[PDB]
RNA sequence: CAUCCGGGUGUUGUCUCCAUAGAAACAGGUAAAGCUGUCCGUUACUGUGGGCUUGCCAUAUUUUUUGGAAC
């Protein structure tokens, strides 16, 4: 699970559904559940639209479906 | 550095008495084996 | 026809030049992508093994070389292949900085281009040996068990650490202490910790150990290496549960025992016990050398069927007692992977490239990829005519490109006037080395190191070699420094021809001393001699016959 | 601080209910017995479908793979 | 570093109120508290109530439920 | 048109052209040139054939003829969890 | 099995057989295993 | 533990099965392997025409039953027949066995 | 803690001993001279085996008198001639 | 086995993915897993639908894979030989 | 973690003791169960045999499902005599009265 | 620069000792011989039995084989 890389940049993050998320990455394991940082929904235009979740945020990782380091 | 089998440092000491300014700092005994690995210093213009 | 028997051993016909075993354009392929090269210096001190190593790495790669005899097939003789000069064959002395580009392939199967250069052993040649550093992204600190790491191993180990380059370590000849010394095998593994322990003390903050794969165990003269990683997956990894493998790995070194599959920290009460190692590593080693010298030969193949899985065919029941040892040793060891994939696993390029880059150049960012930019290690006499080692650091380089050539002992100044001019040179051939040939390419990419035919006037020692688009280029160009080889040359002779009308000949031939041998010190007196300095007797014995068999082709006069 | 299996372990002889990820169907009914894999055996059930009580069953074997969530009813 | 499942423990602990995302079913997210948590991702929810995707008011109450780690997207403070 | 042996396993396949369908309804032809435990297949040469939705709906129904679409795809890994069936097309020559 | 046949051309024998013969020549065989032994006294050194 | 192994009996038995997708196969049966997957010779695939007609659902079943390459211009009911087919064991709903089979040896 | 099965054992455990009776000769034939280190060869003329040249070639006793001395010196030559 | 050993021998080569959601993505192989789990730089991109788009470095879950394309070259890499 | 010979009679206790028992008590007593299957299908059958997985050797089936034709809707039933079931298909069994 | 005492390997012939199932029945042909063809023994689908070059033997609970499906 090679995400050391990324872990401590911003990542925005496709989910099961359609619904992208994105926060700084904090935590990572073995079946890539993934832990992150001022998580927010992005539904979509981002000045009303899109929603801030929470101080901590962590995803089952059978739910992921790929990730982009926006901030590298 | 001086590698020599260790009943023969006698000989290997002569030598660097005979030679001019040369001298013998350490001698490390090479675990498991015969040998001691000797370390020291000689002039260059000795050394030929 | 030209002939190079008085000089060299080397294949001046491309037809003969030995097919190898991989199909040699995929490794081609694949030098366009620089994370797939690793450039490798052998470096260790004399009589170390490190040509032999080489040449296991060299059969291992090809199906037939033409230079094999049968002395060497059945490893009475060592093939000794990259010693290939006269002089290097008369001395049985590697004296100069060869090499070979082989496809090598790890445990997991996975492919690299890997460089090879095998430095002299010889402590008066250690300016190869700083060139090899210059070149090399790893090394192989090869060592033999008996005298271990001696001066000239710590002195290996801090300019490896000062040259910012990976080690990995290869403990060699391994059957000197099962035949020549005749150690019991607990006495043996105790000589290999206080080896490993040495190295240790060296290693400034990094550890080594073999459940690291940072060591590996070697006898190339008997024609094996092995890491641990590697016999387990050979011979242990199929009768166990595969979720355990690399936790028996884990624990097949120091002060671990073994008893009806359970472990301890502590020795067993009710049975005497030898560590981990000795058990499961050590004594089958020594159990094979011993019953492959002198097990009757029926009951021997029927326990290498059952154990390890290997046939013997019936020429081979027939050889004699070393060649017999050598091959039963190869068929179970097994075209040195684990030693593949120990340079593989020890290498990060993240960590390294950089601060090398910024050892031998000035500190500062990276260099754009639109620039070709190169460091011109040394020049070498090579087959019929002489070429430039060079190591591409970024870029591309095409055959017959224009390309600007910077001798490093101006560098300094250069790079001053570029915080507040240069020849130039077409790239005529270029080709891989290969130890007894050079193979001819198109390109040359980024990583790559390789052999450069059109360059070598533009300097003496080294030089950068670039090639820019833009004049801002140039204002971020960096440029490699003098290169630092490690002896400083000391020890002179006075030099007059005999016949005082042969000056001329001597000038050109000393400037062709000064360009090959990377240390030697040349310089014309006020008297009208020549003096040169060198590293000591024995170098200056190989460059005065260099001058009087190769070179010059005169009489010279010497002094004491 | 009650661990997933204890939970259901203690929730046996009690009347739950169980809503499936499918078909909007939800079985309320006593719980029986439960294993590792924690597939449900339930008594006296009944079936809601989005909340209407289609009607009671005997025994029933609800599958692991199957469930959304369970929930201890009034009691 | 922050594993995960160390993460799902500092909501246990803390007894903090939480939401959680439903896997494949969008519509639906739950609110709670995290009562008990696991090797394989199952959770004990405890006050649990249900919240359409948008707020509390239209929710309805569920009790206490254990719920199953193959439905878990999410858990959000 | 090909036929192969009784001899039943996918191991005595390598160099055969198999078509292998997927989940997603379309098929990927190609030379064999492994397989694995999770029945994870190498193609070489291959080619993706699908259907359309613009003539998906000929196949209702009712001297026939269907205008199926075709991709070029280069040595492809595909992954066994996709793969819905198997069938050969011919020996290798 | 010992000889390739009545022409007497080439042999093969076991541990031993040599052994023994090795045991047996202690007059007339060569004992210098050591190759550094011949330093300066060799072939070419001679030659030179 | 025991029942891939009765399945493992079956051989050369012109069993049935149904694909989760819906489509019907017959077929000899000549290997089962221990996850389950199944090599079936001289076969028949079909679907069956109530569930075909609604596309919106059976499109992908259709296309693939089409790309196998053995459907015939339509006789009836969208058939095909090929001399091999191997299916992965996850695929399987169900399997029709001869009737003839005597069970209770196994 | 860990483990691994109970039968598993290092390989070649089944022959319990490591030094056979006749390990002892072939070290010692491994490390001699030709023709000892070997075990097949072919026939050599009995007039092609030098017996005494591996005395001359070595260096001779030192102890021994002049005329014996110049004897190894001769044969020296004679050799490298 | 040769499939993950293949995926393997492509880093550093530029490969295509298609996705069970539909996408594809086209770029060069930085680290590939033996879970299918990739890393691909500088990354052509494609909507499930037929939108596209660039970005610069993605990381992919070995499951939600298709199928992977690799360069022609490796049908005679070492790893393929008996 | 536990030896061969005693996962073997564990597997005995689960599917004795366990919720696997209501299909084994329909089995031993030989009376038909009912099967909702993941298709929306319902089986009726008479159990021989089964294991942890839940696939499920049947004879004796009857397998009721429904189509609906626009506004119409309408039931089809197919019988069957000896049928294997892959046991991921399954959503829910009874045991009939 | 030669001579002499010797040596390796390959092919063909010859000599010595010791051998036999068979369709060694018949035709074409080369620097040679199955070099080539008609032909003969049995085996390609199973029941008892040896070996391995494989799989179960090691996997229902997140990355593949025990279905987020069904509409
Ligand atoms: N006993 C034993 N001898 C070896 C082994 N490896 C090499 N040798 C011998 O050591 C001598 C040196 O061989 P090289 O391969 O040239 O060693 P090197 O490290 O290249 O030494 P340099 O020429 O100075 O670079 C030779 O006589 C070899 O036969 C070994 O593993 N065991
Ligand atoms: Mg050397």
């Amino acid at each position: 699970p090679e995400l050391k890389k990324y872990m401590d940049k911003k990542i925005l993050l496709n989910i099961n559904g359609s619904r992208k998320v994105a926060g700084i990455l904090r935590g990572y394991d073995i079946f890539l559940n993934v832990v992150l940082d001022d998580a927010m929904e992005i539904n979509g235009e981002d000045p009303a639209n899109n929603h801030q979740l929470g101080l901590q945020t962590v995803i089952r990782g059978n739910s992921i479906i790929s990730l982009e380091a926006l901030d590298a | 550095d001086i590698t020599v089998h260790a009943p023969l440092l006698p000989i290997v000491e002569e030598l660097m008495k005979k030679r001019r300014g040369s001298r013998i700092y350490k001698t490390i005994k090479v675990a498991g084996t015969p040998l001691l690995e000797v370390r020291g210093q000689v002039p260059v213009i000795e050394s030929a | 026809r030209t002939k190079l028997q008085e000089h060299t051993i080397f294949t001046q016909l491309k037809k003969n030049i030995p097919k190898t075993r991989y199909n040699r354009d995929y490794m081609l392929s694949m030098a366009n992508i620089p994370e797939r090269i690793i450039n490798v210096g052998v470096i260790g001190p004399l009589h170390s093994g490190k040509t032999s190593l080489m040449d296991l790495l060299v059969i291992d790669s090809h199906k037939r070389i033409p230079d094999m005899s049968k002395n060497v097939e059945l490893g009475w003789k060592p093939l000794r292949y990259l010693d290939n000069l006269k002089q290097e064959i008369d001395r049985g002395l590697s004296i100069k900085l060869n090499g070979s580009t082989l496809l090598c392939t790890d445990l997991e199967s996975k492919s690299r281009m890997i460089n090879f250069l095998d430095a002299p052993g010889h402590v008066n040649f250690m300016d190869e040996t700083a060139v090899a550093l210059a070149a090399s992204d790893l090394v192989l600190i090869v060592i033999d068990v008996v005298e271990g790491v001696t001066f000239v191993v710590e002195q290996l180990i801090k300019q490896s650490i000062k040259n910012n380059v990976a080690m990995c370590f290869v403990i060699n000849k391994l059957d000197r202490l099962i035949l020549d010394l005749k150690l019991p095998p607990m006495d043996a593994y105790l000589k290999l910790n206080h080896i490993i322990a040495n190295i240790n003390s060296f290693t400034k903050g990094n550890v080594f150990s073999p459940i690291d794969n940072n060591i590996i165990f070697a006898s190339t003269k008997l024609g094996f290496t092995f890491t641990i990683k590697e016999f387990v997956s050979y011979y242990y990894a199929h009768s166990i549960p595969s979720s355990k493998i690399d936790d028996f790995t884990t624990r097949l070194w120091g002060s671990v025992y073994y008893h009806k599959g359970n472990f301890r920290t502590k020795p067993f009460e009710n049975v005497e016990k030898y560590p981990t190692f000795v058990e499961f590593i050590l004594i089958p080693l020594y159990k094979i050398f011993s019953y492959a010298l002198s097990m009757e030969k029926d009951k021997l193949k029927n326990l290498l069927r059952s154990n390890f899985r290997v046939n013997l065919s019936q020429e081979a029941l027939q050889y004699d007692p070393q060649p017999f040892l050598k091959h039963v040793l190869q068929l179970i060891f097994r075209q040195q992977t684990g030693l593949v994939d120990a340079i593989t696993r020890c290498y990060q390029p993240f960590e390294l490239f950089d601060n090398k880059t910024a050892h031998l150049s000035i500190p500062g960012k990276s260099t754009p990829e639109g620039t070709l930019w190169a460091h011109v290690l040394k020049t070498v006499d090579y087959g019929g005519a002489e070429w430039s080692l060079v190591r591409i650091y970024s870029g591309l380089l095409k055959r017959g490109d224009t390309v600007r050539i910077l001798d490093t002992s101006q560098s300094e100044s250069r790079q001053k006037r570029q915080l507040h001019e240069t020849p130039s040179c077409e790239v005529e051939e270029i080709g891989l080395l290969g130890g007894r040939y050079v193979y001819p390419v198109h390109e040359a990419h980024k990583g790559q190191i390789v052999l450069i035919k059109g360059i070598s006037s533009a300097y003496i020692k080294s030089a950068t070699l670039y090639s820019v688009k833009s004049k801002e280029d140039m204002k971020q160009l960096k440029f490699f420094k003098p290169l630092d080889y490690i002896t400083e040359a000391v020890f002179k002779i006075v030099l007059q021809p005999l016949l005082p009308r042969e000056l001329p000949k001597l000038l050109d031939a000393l400037n062709k001393i000064s360009k090959y041998y990377p240390g030697v010190i040349i310089k014309v007196e006020e008297s009208g001699e020549h003096v040169i300095l060198g590293n000591g007797e024995l170098y200056m014995d190989c460059l005065l016959y260099d001058l009087r068999a190769s070179y010059a082709k005169i009489e010279i006069k010497i002094s004491d | 601080p009650v661990n997933p299996k204890p939970f259901l372990k203690g929730l046996v002889n009690h009347r739950v209910g169980v809503k499936l990820k499918f078909n909007s169907t939800e079985y309320r009914g006593t719980l029986v017995s439960t294993d590792n894999y924690f597939n449900l055996q339930l008594n006296e059930a009944e079936e809601f479908v989005a909340g209407v009580s289609h009607g009671t069953l005997g025994e029933i074997f609800i599958r692991c793979n199957n469930v959304l969530y369970i929930r201890e009813l009034p009691n | 570093m922050v594993p995960p499942i160390n993460c799902i423990f500092n909501f246990l602990q803390q007894q903090t109120p939480v939401t959680i995302w439903l896997f494949e079913q969008i519509g639906i997210r739950i609110k709670g508290k995290i009562v008990g948590f696991d090797e394989f991702m199952n959770v004990v929810i405890d006050e649990a109530v249900e919240i359409p995707v948008e707020d509390v008011e239209k929710g309805t109450p569920l009790g206490k439920i254990l719920l199953k780690g193959d439905n878990i997207t999410l858990i959000t403070s | 048109k090909i036929q192969v042996a009784h001899s039943s396993r996918l191991a005595n396949l390598i160099d055969y052209k198999l078509r292998v369908l997927t989940q997603d309804g379309r098929v990927y032809i190609g030379q064999l040139m492994a397989f694995d435990k999770h029945m994870n297949l190498v193609l070489n040469e291959c080619i993706e054939e699908r259907v359309p939705k613009t003539q998906l709906d000929k196949l209702r129904p009712r001297t026939l003829n269907i205008k199926v679409e075709k991709r070029v795809l280069g040595l492809t890994i595909l992954r066994g969890e996709q793969i819905l069936s198997t069938v050969v097309e011919d020996k290798p020559l | 099995k010992k000889v390739n046949g009545t022409s007497y051309k080439k042999w093969s024998f076991d541990l031993p057989e040599m052994s023994n013969l090795y045991r047996l020549s202690t007059p007339l065989r060569d004992e210098v295993t050591d190759k550094n032994y011949y330093y300066l006294f060799d072939k070419k050194s001679f030659f030179n | 533990m025991k029942l891939v192994n009765f399945l493992k009996k079956l051989r050369n038995e012109q069993v049935t099965i149904e694909l989760k997708n819906g489509t019907t196969v017959w077929g000899t049966l000549q290997s089962v392997s221990p996850q389950m997957n199944a090599i079936l010779t001289d076969v028949k695939l079909t679907l069956p025409q109530p569930r075909l007609n609604k596309l919106n659902s059976n499109g992908i079943a259709m296309a693939s039953l089409y790309l196998t390459g053995g459907q015939q211009p339509t006789a009836s009911d969208n058939i095909a027949s090929l001399q091999y087919i191997n299916i992965r064991g996850n695929t399987i709903r169900q399997i029709i066995l001869p009737d003839s089979l005597n069970l209770d040896s196994l | 803690d860990f483990t691994l099965p109970e039968d598993f054992a290092p390989l070649l455990a089944e022959e319990e001993e490591l030094i056979l009776p006749n390990t002892k000769d072939a070290m010692s034939l491994y490390h001699s001279p030709f023709p000892f280190n070997r075990t097949k060869g072919k026939m050599v003329r009995a007039q092609d085996v030098a017996l005494a040249k591996k005395w001359f070639l070595q260096h001779p006793d030192e102890e021994y008198p002049v005329k014996v001395k110049v004897s190894y010196q001769k044969l020296l030559k004679n050799y490298v001639l | 086995g040769i499939p993950v050993k293949l995926l393997n021998e492509a880093q550093g080569h530029i490969v295509s993915l298609e996705l069970t959601t539909g996408a594809t993505y086209r770029g060069k192989l930085v680290e590939s897993e033996d879970s299918m789990n990739v890393q691909l730089r500088d990354v052509i991109a494609t909507e499930p639908q037929g939108a596209v788009t660039h970005m610069d470095q993605i990381f992919v879950r070995g499951s939600q894979i298709k199928f992977i394309v690799v360069p022609d070259l490796l049908k005679n890499a070492p790893l393929f030989k008996k | 973690e536990l030896s061969r010979a005693e996962l073997e009679e564990l597997e005995e206790f689960e599917f004795k003791h366990g919720p696997m028992s209501l299909i084994n008590d329909a089995m031993v007593t030989r009376t038909p169960v009912i099967i909702s299957l993941r298709n929306n299908h319902k089986i009726i059958a008479r159990v021989k045999a089964f294991d942890r997985h839940c696939n499920m050797v049947l004879e004796n089936v009857k397998e009721l499902w429904t189509e609906k034709k626009g506004k119409n809707v309408i039931n089809r039933e197919r019988f069957i005599s000896k049928l294997f079931l892959r046991g991921d298909s399954v959503i829910v069994v009874l045991k009939t009265p």
